[PDB]
């Protein structure tokens, strides 16, 4: 397996 | 600005996943988002780190993580 790194990182609403 | 640091996530198959995280990243979000890749629900699965159970609102600072510290997933099961 190949290595694998995962990053965990209103008015203008219209609903 | 404070820096990422890069945990491996161990499942039970000895596969491993990388996460940085930074220090205090509520680890919630590690949970959800290997769950996610693994393709089962959150509540199945028991997250550990040195044999403890990682809380949502746990962060690494809290734990004492550092760089390449590892985390291990166990069924809930």
């Amino acid at each position: 397996a190949e290595e694998r790194v995962v990053v965990i990182s209103n008015s203008s609403s219209r609903y | 600005e404070g820096e990422y640091i890069k945990l491996k996530v161990i499942g039970q198959d000895s596969s491993e996943i990388h996460f940085k995280v930074k220090m205090t990243t509520h680890l919630k979000k590690l949970k959800e988002s290997y769950a996610q890749r693994q393709g089962v629900p959150m509540n199945s699965l028991r997250f550990l780190f040195e044999g403890q159970r990682i809380a949502d609102n746990h962060t690494p600072k809290e734990l004492g993580m550092e760089e390449e510290d590892v985390i291990e997933v166990y069924q809930e099961q």
